């Protein structure tokens, strides 16, 4: 945020006066999230009778 | 009539969190008609898990 006035004034009357503002702000945001599970069962069964 | 089992049971969990976050602002104004205003503001946040 910037603001500027200026006023001058001389009788002979004669008045001046300018004022100047300007505002600028800029926000920026990102998210991100990853999830991986992996789940394997392996099971071997063998039987001789 | 023998008999062996063996089990062998393993579970491992880590879990890790950091989290930084930092804000910074500034603002000068000196009028000696003259005026002059500045306003400015910085904010940053992070975090991760
Ligand atoms: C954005 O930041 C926010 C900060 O509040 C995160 O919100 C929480 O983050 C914690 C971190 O582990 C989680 O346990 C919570 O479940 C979150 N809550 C919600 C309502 O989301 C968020 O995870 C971040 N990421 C996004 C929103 O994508």
């Amino acid at each position: 945020k910037s603001g500027f006035s200026f006023g001058f004034k001389i009788p002979g009357i004669f008045e001046l006066g300018i004022s100047s503002q300007s505002d600028r702000g800029k926000h920026y945001i990102r998210r991100t999230k990853r999830f991986s599970h992996t789940k394997s069962v392996f099971l071997h069964a063998r039987s001789d009778l | 009539y023998r008999v062996l089992f063996y089990v062998d049971s393993e579970k491992l969990k880590q879990n890790d969190f950091n989290s930084v976050e930092e804000k910074k602002c500034k603002s000068s104004g000196w009028h000696f008609v003259v005026k002059f205003s500045s306003h400015g503001c910085k904010e940053l946040e992070n975090a991760l898990k």
